[PDB]
Order: C-alpha cells, then structure tokens, then sequence
C-alpha cells in the first residue's frame, strides 16, 4: 500500500497473564496506549500528552469487544492453540559506549508468539530492580509480536551484562550477553 | 508442554497518501486473519473459512458498513491531521561518532526520521569499497540508530538528514 | 455532548385529533441512532421507531409519522388520529458513539375523551355489608369539567379517568369519593360541578 | 477539538 | 417484579434478556424522568461507559444469559425504577423488559396490606343509562405496590375498567401514609343484573417476604392477593 505515513490502532486479548493491550502506533513507533487496570490513556512520550487527550474509555471497549470475539473464536476453532515461535534476542546500547558516561541499554526480542514472557536483566549475574523500562508487545505486520527491554547504566570493563527472556517457545531460557 | 493459551487481535490502519487515507480494519485470531475491511472495497471480506459468516453478517446490516465507511475521514483524516506536528515534523538532531573499534564504525544516534544517508569521505575522496551498513535500528523510542563500517588503509563521516539544514561532519 | 431535549411538559388533545411531540438531538457523533419510546401507564418501554443518521427519507406510511430534520437537529413524532390509548409518555433516545441510550426527557400525551352526549350525575353505590365507607360516583361527565379534591380529611376524593366498555362505544368520565362519617352523603361531596346535575335520592 | 478519535471493533457473529 | 427493602440491607436484582442477545443494558428511571444509563454489558463482559452511581453498585453477567445488578448498603435515594433492555448486536435496536422497581425504607413496620372491598352499583344509574359502574376500594396499604385487576366469571377483564394511575393517601402530609386507590368496571345493565355473573376485584400487594424481619404482633405483611366479590343482583 503506497503510503507516506501508517496510523495504526493496535489490540489484543489472550488467556495469560497480559490479558490485554490496547496501543496507537505511528510509523511502528508507540504514541499512547490505556492501562486497562488503571483505567487511564498512559502517553509514551510527554510532549504528546501537553497536545492531545485521548478517551481511555475507546480503548476499554474495544478490550471488551475482542472479549467477546475471543470466545466466540475458541469455540468455533474447536481449541486450537497456535504453534509458539521462537524469539530473536539482540542488546545493543543506545549510545556510543563511553566509560564512566551514563547510557541506557537496549534489549529487544523480536518474532515471538505468544505474547507471554519472562524477561529479567542481569548485572554480573545479579537481578536489576532499578533502572529497568520495559516496552508493550509492540504489534509486527506478520501477527507476532516484539518487545523492547531498557537498563540504564554506566558502562566499565568489569561489569558485564545478560538479558534474560524465558519463552515457551524456548528449550531453555535464553541469555544474550553485552560488555563494554 | 505449553500452557492453554488463546489469543485474539486486531489492527485498525490507516493509511495516507496524497491527503487520501484508507482504513483497514483487521480480525485476528491467533496468527489466523480471518476478516478485513478495506475503504477501497467498501465492506467486509472474509480471509479465511473462519470468517465467513461473520463478514455476512457484517456486510447485512447498513449501520455497521456505513460507520466503517466514515471511519477515513473521522478518524484516519482526523488524527492525521491533529498529530501532525507531533508525528510528522517531529525532527530530532542526530548525534555522529566515529570511533576505531581495521575498519572505521559511525556510529549515528537520536535521529527519528528515519530516511538518513550517511557517507565515508577519505582525504576528501568518497569511497564505496568496503563500506557496510547496519540496516535502521529502531530503538523503541521514537528515536533511531544506524551505523556505517569502512575497510580503511591508515597512513571525514559526513550525515545528511531532514532535521539537519547543513550536513554534519566528524573528523 | 451527547444530550436528548424534550421541552414539551404535557400535551392535552381530545380524540381524532392531531399531535406532533418533538426533540432535539445534540451530539458530536458523527454516525448517530435515533429512537422513540412509548411509556403506558403501569408500563415497560415500548419500541416505536430508529431511524439511523444516513437514511433522510422521510415518511408518512400510518398513523405514526416522523420528520428527521439534520438542519435543525429535531426528530419529531406526529400522531395523525388520537385516540384514547395513545394516551402515554412518549421518550427520545439517541445512541451512537456511545452504544447505550441517551435519554430525553418527559413528554407526557393524554387523550382525553369527547363524550358528544354528556349525562352528569353523582349516584351512590351500595354500601358493602364488610365495609363501612358510603362511595359516591361522579360519572359521565363531560371532559371539559374539572374534579376538585377533598376538603375534609375524612373524606377521600379521586380523579377522573375514563372507561372505555368496548362492547358499545360509551366512553365515560368517573370520580370516586367515599368517606366513614355519617356527615357524608353522596349530595354535595364535591365542589365544581355542572348545572344539569342528576343528584337524585 | 484536541483528542483523537477511536471506532468500535464489530462482535463476531454468535 | 417489585422490591421492599430496608435500609442497609443487600439487594440484587435480577434481569433475563431474550435469547440470542450478546448486548445487556441497565437502566434507571426515577420520578417518571428519563431513564439513566448504568452498566452495558457485552457478553461476559462490561463495555460500560459507568454510569453506575456508587462503589455499592456492582453488576455481573456470567455468561451472557443474564445479569445482575447488585447494591449494598441500600440508601433511600437508591430506590428507582430499574430497567433493562437487551440488544442483539452492539447496535441493534433494544427492547426494555418490564424491569424491577426498587424501593428503600426506613422501617419496614410501615408496611400494611389492602383492605379491598367491592361495592354493588346503584339502582338509578341502571334505570338512568341502563349501564352498571362497580367500585372497588383498595384501602390502607402501603407501600404503593398493588395490582388491581378485574376478573368477570373467572376470566381477567380490562374492558370497561378505569384503574387510577397513582393511589392517594389517608395522611397527605405524612410521607409514609398509607396509599389508597380506586378502580371502577361499568358493564350493561343485563350483564350485572344476570345473577349467574360473578365479577371480582383482585389486589395483588407486593411487600415483605419469608427472608425479611418480622417483630411485631399483627401479620406479616407479605405479598399477599387481597380481594373482593359480588353477585349480580336481579331486578
Ligand atoms: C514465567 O515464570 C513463571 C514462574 O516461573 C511460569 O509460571 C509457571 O508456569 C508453569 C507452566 O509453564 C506452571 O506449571 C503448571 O501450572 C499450573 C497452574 O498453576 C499447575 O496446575 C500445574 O500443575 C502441574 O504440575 C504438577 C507437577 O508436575 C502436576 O502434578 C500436575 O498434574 C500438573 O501437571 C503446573 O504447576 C507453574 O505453576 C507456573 N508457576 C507460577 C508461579 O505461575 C511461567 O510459565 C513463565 N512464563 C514463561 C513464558 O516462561
Ligand atoms: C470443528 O469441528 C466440527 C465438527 O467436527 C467441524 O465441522 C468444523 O469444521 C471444525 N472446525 C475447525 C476450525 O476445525
Ligand atoms: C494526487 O492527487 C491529485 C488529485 O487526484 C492528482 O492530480 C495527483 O497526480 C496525485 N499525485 C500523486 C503523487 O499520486
């Protein structure tokens, strides 16, 4: 489709843990999306926010409608359950590695279904509960879904860093390793 | 052996081109696209066996295609145009580095227009042997990444943009 | 937003004759529904009409009618002949955007009867041997004459109301009064009345 | 006025 | 139906749609003004815009086949005309049930059944318009949840009958008086004066039930039929 720019209203509902999402993407890139327990409009970056104000409640019903379209689909697939694939784990940092410099790193796993993971970060084989941000299951043309991982941290030639993403498609938990 | 699990989902595109927009709304189960509609076609069309009878049924009543049939213009025209200046004059100034890492890396970050060309210069001399570059990094954050390598022989990284009037060098 | 206007309070006709109960939609939607609701006495929401946003046709096909008027944002309800049973309040719904129903207000529509041979009169009924209340019936009257209420707290007085004995097409007016006192006859129990009054004893 | 507009989703038929 | 309930207590009303419809609605009407928005439900789950008033109101559909409006801690105000329409679709048109009218009391001891008691017409209407009006007289009950209703030979009747659209009270000031109606049933003068026609005046009074309190001495108010007969009467 000849296209300049893709506005794109992006949902789903599932039986796991993420029950639901429901973001607005513009060019592949999140603009805002509804926290369905907080029932609010959350707004990725402030500067859209100050501009636009968007109803929460369109994406709550929305929520309720794939709902509805989501058991009538397991009755009429007779239960089928789709294959689980494999996720594609890359860490890159976002800025040129500079020692002592603060900078924030990337993970981001790619080509994965179903939307349900365990991703942890690993700072010389510690778990990090601060300076993490994690991204929504960012909708891909083929169905599947990707999702970004953030760590900020200062880079030095002692510290070594893994990104850990458990996935059932996965035989074993993977850990995709990052140094300076 | 995976856990029960069952997924439904959908898209709501709009497309524009030439101040037209074209509305897309997608039915998705599990993986599975099973109903469409397209502004093209002006109703409801089944992918798949698994969405016939609901697109008929779509397609019977004339309130559900009419309000489908407005969806361009009220919504894919409208946000268009109010997030214009947000999303489509959002520029962001790229920040270039070159660094050794024998091959030269430029390394370009914080730009989020993504259409970006980037080009080696030797003693004023463009080269193209030996010059791969990583495809556009999108680093999730309306910001992007993209680095350029070079087979140099030892004995300028130059970056033209949209947010940048004068192209950017770094010697 | 999203409101429904029905200014019209109460509307009084005698029968075959004709109405036109009206709204006034006000949304922002762009692809609204519009609907009326009858209301009966003692009754549940009765569904009478939708007319979506995009079908502007309008037309008669009946005795009910409806004239959707985009410029000045109105929907309004005309009845060509009134007859007692329409007699009801008549509800405005807009829905839309939000799927739910945005209601109006109350306009309430009563029929009254044209009773073209009126015989007043103000008979007293039996006294039931099981109760000690004398009951007086002021019946027949014409629709024009005005039931007054009680000015002794003793004595109770009701409003009219119409029966309609379908067998022969007598429609008559009724008041009922009864009170416990021996002060009580069914001679002067009420207040207004017409002159050719059949008080008999 | 200064919010984006949403359409519902259609219930698949039961 | 017709609910009682005293002040504080739990309350849940309940609501079948018709069959096929996966879109439920609840609404509120109070004062015969126009009805209020609650809860849209949409299968199993709410696409409400919540108009629902309070944390005490909550509404439930387990399975699309009904639901269930629930009110803790019952207030006054809380009583209501609560109806409920069903549509087949999200958009279709909805059709209004015939709902459950909510009422809170301050005490239920308030609350008495009708005194019904029918009475014959006069001689000088028969003679007068050969036309026979009876009178029935649902006295003293409260609250003003009654159904009067004529039954002629043992078959209901609503020809000829003018029921009165809302009772009146013995105390007008009181806020709690005992509400009173009246309905009348004018039949031809051969109908009432051929003795083997037996007319009846029903009043089914919808009060306290086997769930509620019950302290006092006199009888419980429950949702009892009180009515009255009468014999036509030959000339
Ligand atoms: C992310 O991590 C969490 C926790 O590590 C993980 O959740 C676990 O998932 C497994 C399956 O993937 C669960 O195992 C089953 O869970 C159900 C529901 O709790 C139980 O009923 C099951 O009982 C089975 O196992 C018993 C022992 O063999 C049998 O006797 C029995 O018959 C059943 O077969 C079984 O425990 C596990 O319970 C959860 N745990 C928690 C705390 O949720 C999740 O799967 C991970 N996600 C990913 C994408 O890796
Ligand atoms: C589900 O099973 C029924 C009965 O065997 C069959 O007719 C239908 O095609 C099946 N549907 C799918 C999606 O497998
Ligand atoms: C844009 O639309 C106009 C009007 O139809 C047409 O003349 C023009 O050629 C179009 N341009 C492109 C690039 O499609």
């Amino acid at each position: 489709i000849k296209a300049d720019h893709v506005s794109t209203y992006a949902a789903f509902v599932q039986t796991h843990r993420p029950t639901g999402e429901f973001m607005f993407e513009f060019d592949e890139d999140e603009m805002f999306y509804v926290d369905l327990d907080k029932k609010e409009t959350v707004w990725h970056l402030e500067e859209f926010g100050q501009a636009f104000s968007f109803e929460a409640q369109g994406g709550l019903a929305n929520i309720a409608i794939l709902n509805n379209n989501l058991n009538t689909l397991i009755q009429r697939s007779n239960h089928t359950q789709a294959t689980n694939d494999p996720p594609e784990v890359t860490v890159f940092p976002k800025e040129p590695v500079e020692l002592g410099q603060p900078n924030t790193l990337i993970c981001h796993i790619d080509k994965f279904f179903p939307p349900v993971l365990n991703v942890t970060w690993l700072c010389n084989g510690e778990l990090v509960t601060e300076g993490v941000a994690e991204s929504l299951f960012l909708p891909r043309t083929d169905y599947s879904f990707h999702k970004f991982h953030y760590l900020t941290f200062v880079p030095s030639a002692e510290d070594f860093y893994d990104c850990r993403v458990e996935h059932w498609g996965l035989d074993q938990p993977l850990l995709k390793h990052w140094e300076a | 052996a995976t856990p029960e699990n069952y997924l439904f989902q959908g898209r709501q595109e709009c497309y524009a081109f030439n101040g037209t927009q074209r509305f897309l709304e997608r039915y998705i189960y599990n993986r599975e696209e099973f109903a469409r509609f397209d502004s093209d076609v002006g109703e409801f069309r089944a992918v798949t066996e698994l969405g016939r009878p609901a697109a008929e049924y779509w397609n019977s009543q004339k309130d559900i295609l009419e309000e489908k049939r407005a969806v361009p213009d009220r919504m894919c025209r409208h946000n268009y145009e109010l997030g214009g200046p947000m999303t489509l004059q959002r520029r962001v100034q790229p920040r270039v580095n070159v660094s050794p890492s024998n091959l030269l890396v430029c390394h370009v970050t914080d730009f989020y227009p993504g259409s970006i060309q980037v080009r080696w210069f030797l003693n004023g001399q463009e080269e193209t042997a030996g010059v791969v570059s990583t495809n556009l990094i999108r680093n999730g954050d309306w910001t992007f990444q993209i680095l350029v390598m070079l087979e140099m022989t030892p004995q300028t990284c130059q970056v033209e943009h949209t947010s940048l009037d004068s192209p950017v060098t770094v010697e | 937003a999203q409101k429904v206007t029905q200014a019209q309070t109460e509307i009084s006709v005698v029968e075959k004759e004709d109405v036109t109960l009206d709204c006034v939609y006000e949304t922002r939607d762009t692809t609204y529904y519009l609907f009326w609701y009858k209301q009966p006495p003692s009754g549940e929401l009765v569904f009478l009409i939708r007319r979506n946003s995009f079908d502007e046709q309008n037309e008669i096909s009946g005795r009910y009618s409806w004239n959707f008027q985009k410029s000045t944002s109105s929907f309004n309800f005309t009845i060509t002949a009134s007859q007692v049973v329409d007699s009801a309040v008549y509800f405005c719904a807009l829905s839309g955007s939000a799927r739910q129903l945005t209601f109006g207000s109350g306009t309430q529509l009563t029929v009254l009867p044209d009773i073209q041979n009126p015989d007043p009169a103000v008979y007293q009924l039996r006294d039931s041997k099981s109760s000690d209340k004398s009951v007086c019936l002021f019946t027949d009257f014409d629709s024009q004459t005005n039931v007054s209420q009680s000015k002794d707290s003793d004595v109770y007085i009701t409003d009219k109301c119409v029966l309609d004995m379908r067998s022969m097409d007598f429609k008559s007016n009724s008041a009922v009064a009864w009170s416990n006192k021996s002060d009580f006859a069914c001679a002067n129990a009420f207040n207004n009345s017409i002159i050719p009054e059949d008080t008999f004893f | 006025a200064t919010g984006l507009a949403w359409e519902w989703w259609r219930t698949v038929y039961e | 139906s017709n609910k009682v309930t005293e002040k504080g207590k739990y309350v849940e009303l309940r609501c079948d749609p018709i069959s096929g419809h996966t879109a439920l609605y609840w609404y509120r009407q109070s004062l015969g003004q126009g009805p209020e928005f609650l809860i849209y439900f949409q299968g199993t789950g709410a696409a409400d815009d919540s108009g629902l008033p309070n944390d005490r109101f909550f509404a439930v559909r387990p399975e699309g086949s009904v639901s269930t409006l629930k009110i803790q801690r019952t207030e006054r105000g809380d009583s209501a005309v609560y109806l409920c329409a069903s549509s087949h679709r999200e958009g279709e048109t909805q059709y209004f049930g015939p709902g459950t009218r909510l009422l809170v009391l301050e005490d239920l001891n308030k609350v008495f059944p009708p005194e019904v008691a029918v009475f014959e017409p006069s001689e000088a209407e028969i003679s007068h318009t050969q036309k026979a009006t009876l009178v029935c007289l649902a006295t003293g009950f409260f609250p003003d949840h009654v159904e009067l209703s004529w039954w002629v030979n043992g078959k209901e009747v609503h020809s000829g009958v003018c029921t009165d659209p809302q009772p009146l009270k013995e105390q007008p000031a009181l806020n709690d008086s005992r509400y009173a109606l009246s309905s009348r049933l004018r039949v031809s003068a051969t109908f009432w004066q051929n003795p083997r026609n037996h007319f009846r005046c029903q009043v089914q009074f919808y009060g306290l039930s086997e769930n509620d309190e019950w302290t006092q001495d006199r009888a419980k108010p429950v949702t009892q039929i009180v009515s009255a007969e009468a014999w036509g009467r030959a000339d």
